[PDB]
């Protein structure tokens, strides 16, 4: 009635929390509850939407304004809008960030701290988490005009290397190379919108550049020194330059506005780690300009 | 041609070789294997929120002495998606990795308990659902807080009400410095999408 | 003879017998106020639009009403500049005499509608954005709309507010609170807190004595309401 | 006949007593017995009832007297019975405790100990174990009258904040706000009982206050300092105030008694821990008033 | 509802990486990935031979 | 007199020490109880194949 043991010797390895960084597999976390079958309900009557609000098809499908342009009669034709934006007329196609503003405080009489502050579209904000991306971009360019402004406006794609200006702390585009008659727009994919009665256009740009995935570095640490990752992150740029000059009477104003929206469809990503040389630090606005921000460091 | 404005929305497209959804399967099958779809799945992976948390010996410490600090930074995935949403429901799994220069003249052990949110140390009792580990034989403390709330959902950083859902209390005996990692439980999910706040870049701090 | 328990609206009695009640001989109909209008229920009465605010913009502009949206917000002193701030539902309940018609109730489950009637001349352009943010003055500082960038402001839910294309917007601000059924007595409701931002500055001819006006107005009313528990109080 | 091992390496974590605080799951406690299949019988012929005597539907369904009121001809109308009870006429609807008595002993010439002693209905006594509650309350108000006492008595609900008086050590209700003509009873849910031949009434009050569960703190540590938990625990109060004054001849006595019973149906609770700032200490009556009670402390 | 343990005492040997030099058998190497079912594709369209 | 432990992380190829972050998919062992660190790097590439 008490026989001997017939089972073999079960081999062993002592690994507490084996593979904890995976979203699948039964985990040994002890619930501090009354019931082991602790089951919360479904998503009914809790969040007042019925849309599944966390899929990347919906999070990155959220439109955000990137640029607000001022297109004048002073500005020439066949040349993008150079406004001190500084990107403005040259919008880089691609999901991660491309712009930055620099906050300069003081520490001592001869030392300062230059903290890079980036804007974040919701397509951009997801891509900072992941390392390599692949996404079909979208842009909805809208002219804010009166009933009387007319003209013809051209938006053309260009694949590959974006013309730049490396500076000590930022990268600006180079409108010396996109003018003329030195860079024609006769072979690129283009769209010629009409300001007579047409207003909006959505320009879907699918993903084509010689690699399976680009990088999500973008503008982080992009300067005169380290600017390889900025080139290998976009597959080129849209460019908004006017074919025909703005025709406006003296009654209406000579300035119109071009609002560039942005999102990304069909988004797929690769690794759940940031490719940047720093953790995902969310910028908290200081109360007074004399105060600085705590910096996350890389020791363990 | 008349003086007026219309809307006439145009979804005009560039390069149109093949359907987009078909090439994305073929691109990830040779570059990834893994196919990341839903951000709900990233609230199940334990990303380390701190690298060092030097806890003073013999003190019932609430994790809100660390959670108020570490929900600002957005280092993990819980506090980085604390900016794209407003509400949350579900319990927070915690794992504690011991990194202490242990001493043989003591018997080191670790407790854990429950407090409701944002109470202080002495204003709660100790008999509740507990858990205990011994870091000589088991360096990992495998604890999951359930979702015991008055309300069906919770907004972030609420008003002068307090003690409206439950969280963790962490009791030890010796001055154990640790690693703390976390993610939500099986039914942890956000909701009510808003737009995202800003980001912070590199802070090299050049002299002029 | 023993069982006299009758029921009013929300009220019950307990007598020994039915106390020998006399009434009208025949209930003949009289003057025709029923034939002039149907009776408006209290759920029907909290669906009337009210004229709340009347915002006039001149470009201009010396004032804050045409400071455009900042591309970056570097510090809390230079917060995001707006036009007006409606702290729902504490604005829509006080105005239009609604709070003197939902007195002696306790809990409310509303959805606030917002409509903007807009009326400007053809020689003026511009664009605005009507964003709402729940718990915008309750959450921590970095999460509010007034501290994020221009891409972060516009990423909040809302609607475009162009002049020449949109003379009316319809936005449905949902029941967006964690508490079931808003409290009224000793009320500190202020859950969803609305905003109005100009994206581009309003544009007109730079020569003055021309009067380039805008003249926005705001209508709000409740929807899908349920008003449940009776009390004796109320806040004034 | 002795082949090699084909099983994989079984991973391992050394957790003795994994999840001991759960009522389900096979536990490793060794029986100190002769038989591993140690099976006690069922509940037949052991306890002399057949009712399942531990379900919360039956434990909290046990009626207990809370208040004994003295309603006089001296007392006015449209005003609750203020008797130094001190609650008396204002019974807070809700499952946990609301009353306390304070025991004052001596330690030194200038130091004393004030120990809070609470009464315990069986609906109250279960709720001290759990943290958050939700229950459909019940009350059976009975008039102890003669054959000759008549009158009309009103019991009306009120949802929300109960009027109070914070003192140094206890909270009393505020009969200055429930009198008049300054607090009408024309819009509340009410019942108008008749003392002519009707005697009893049971007034079931379901659970309605803007939250899924209230708290089980009640009166523990309720004073001038810490009285947030007392407000967020009840969903208001019943109020017994007379419509018409007591009509009694000189033969029968001018004092009648109103006995307020209490239980709770459909009870559900949330966490098996006390929300109070102290363990569940059961008050043991001392033999002599000069002796004090041992106090449970919070170290481990 | 919380009965006693009925399983026998499982015997034990502490051998981390038992038989690592064999091309067959399930190995305990932890993937540093998002998905436990991390599956690369087949050999189609990668190497330009068949 | 110490508590020895081992971490592991990911970098893309041929980066140096300080020019990468640390929050990524990790693994941890304790060599007092487990002398073997059992780690597998996945194949997260931009290109379908890599020359040497």
């Amino acid at each position: 009635s008490k026989p001997r043991n017939q089972q073999q010797v079960c081999p062993l390895q002592n690994v507490p929390a084996w593979g904890y960084s995976l979203y699948k597999g039964i985990d040994m976390s002890v619930p501090l509850a009354y019931d082991p079958n602790n089951e919360l309900g479904d998503l009914k009557d809790v969040f007042p939407s019925a849309v599944d609000e966390m899929a990347i098809g919906y999070v990155c499908g959220n439109p955000a304004v990137k640029h607000v342009l001022t297109w004048k009669t002073t500005d020439a034709i066949q040349k993008p809008i150079a406004n001190g934006d500084d990107w403005g007329g040259v919008i880089p196609v691609g999901m991660p960030c491309y712009s930055k503003s620099i906050r300069t405080t003081r520490i001592s009489a001869t030392e300062n701290r230059e903290t890079e502050v980036m804007d974040a579209a919701p397509c951009e904000y997801v891509a900072n988490m992941f390392s390599y991306w692949r996404a079909t971009m979208c842009y909805r360019i809208t002219v804010v005009k009166t009933a009387f402004h007319t003209g013809r406006l051209e938006i053309f794609f260009e694949p590959g290397v974006i013309p730049v200006k490396p500076t000590v702390n930022n990268i600006g585009p180079d409108q010396d190379r996109l003018t003329g008659a030195v860079a024609p727009s006769d072979n690129n994919y283009k769209y010629i919108l009409d300001l007579t009665n047409d207003t909006e256009v959505t320009i879907r740009v699918p993903f084509v550049s010689n690699k399976m995935f680009l990088k999500t570095a973008g503008i982080y640490g992009a300067n005169s020194e380290n600017n390889w990752n900025f080139h290998e992150s976009f597959s080129g740029f849209l460019c908004i330059r006017p074919v025909t000059k703005l025709m406006a009477p003296d009654t209406v104003s000579d300035n119109v506005s071009i609002v560039v929206w942005k999102w990304a469809e069909d988004v797929v990503v690769v690794e759940p780690k940031p490719l940047t040389s720093g953790p995902t630090q969310v910028y908290r606005p200081p109360p007074t300009a004399s105060t600085a921000v705590e910096v996350l460091n890389v020791e363990l | 041609i008349n003086i007026g404005n219309k809307t006439n929305e145009n979804v005009i497209s560039f390069f149109d070789s093949t359907d987009a959804e078909t090439q994305n399967h073929n691109a990830l099958m040779k570059g990834c294997g893994e196919f990341i779809v839903n951000l709900r799945t990233l609230l199940r992976t334990f990303r380390t929120i701190t690298d060092n948390w030097i806890l003073q010996a013999n003190t019932k410490t609430p994790i809100t002495d660390l959670t108020n600090t570490t929900d600002a930074q957005g280092r993990d995935y819980m506090s980085y998606l604390s900016y794209l949403y407003r509400f949350y429901r579900g319990g927070r799994r915690y794992k504690f990795f011991n990194t202490t220069p242990l001493k043989q003249s003591q018997t080191c052990y670790i407790r854990s308990f429950l407090i409701p949110r944002n109470y202080s140390a002495d204003e709660i009792n100790v008999d509740g659902p507990s858990h205990i580990t011994y870091p000589v034989i088991n360096p990992v403390h495998e604890v999951e807080v359930p979702f015991y709330s008055q309300y069906r959902k919770i907004p972030i950083a609420s008003t002068s009400d307090k003690g409206y859902d439950s969280s963790l209390m962490y009791f030890s005996n010796t001055a154990t410095t640790q690693i703390v990692a976390r993610a939500g439980n099986d039914d942890f999910t956000f909701g009510w999408m808003i737009g995202p706040p800003q980001l912070q870049g590199e802070s090299r701090s050049v002299a002029p | 003879s023993e069982n006299s328990v009758e029921t009013q609206e929300i009220t019950t009695f307990h007598d020994v017998e039915t106390p020998n009640r006399i009434d009208t001989p025949m209930a003949q109909d009289t003057s025709s106020a029923r034939n002039m209008d149907d009776t408006h229920s209290i759920i029907q009465f909290l669906q009337r639009p009210v004229l709340i605010d009347n915002i006039e913009i001149i470009a201009g502009t010396t004032a804050d009403a045409n400071k455009p949206l900042s591309r970056y917000v570097l510090d809390q002193q230079n917060s995001q500049k707006y036009v007006r701030s409606w702290t729902l539902p504490s604005t829509v309940l006080r105005a239009g005499g609604k709070a003197q018609k939902l007195a002696n109730f306790k809990y409310l489950r509303c959805d606030v509608q917002v409509k903007l009637v807009l009326n400007a001349n053809p020689f003026v352009a511009g664009r605005m954005y009507l964003a709402y943010s729940p718990y915008d003055d309750k959450v921590d500082t970095a999460r509010s709309v007034l501290q994020t960038s221009r891409a972060g402001v516009t990423g909040y839910p809302g609607v475009e507010l162009d002049f020449q294309l949109d003379n009316s917007v319809e936005m449905t601000i949902p029941y967006a609170s964690f508490q079931e059924a808003y409290d009224l007595v000793t009320g500190t409701e202020d859950f969803v807190q609305l905003y109005l931002f100009p994206i581009t500055p309003v544009l007109g001819p730079k020569s003055e004595s021309e009067s380039s006006k805008v003249d926005i107005s705001v209508y709000m009313w409740l929807s899908n309401i349920s008003l449940v528990i009776p009390t004796y109080r109320i806040n004034p």
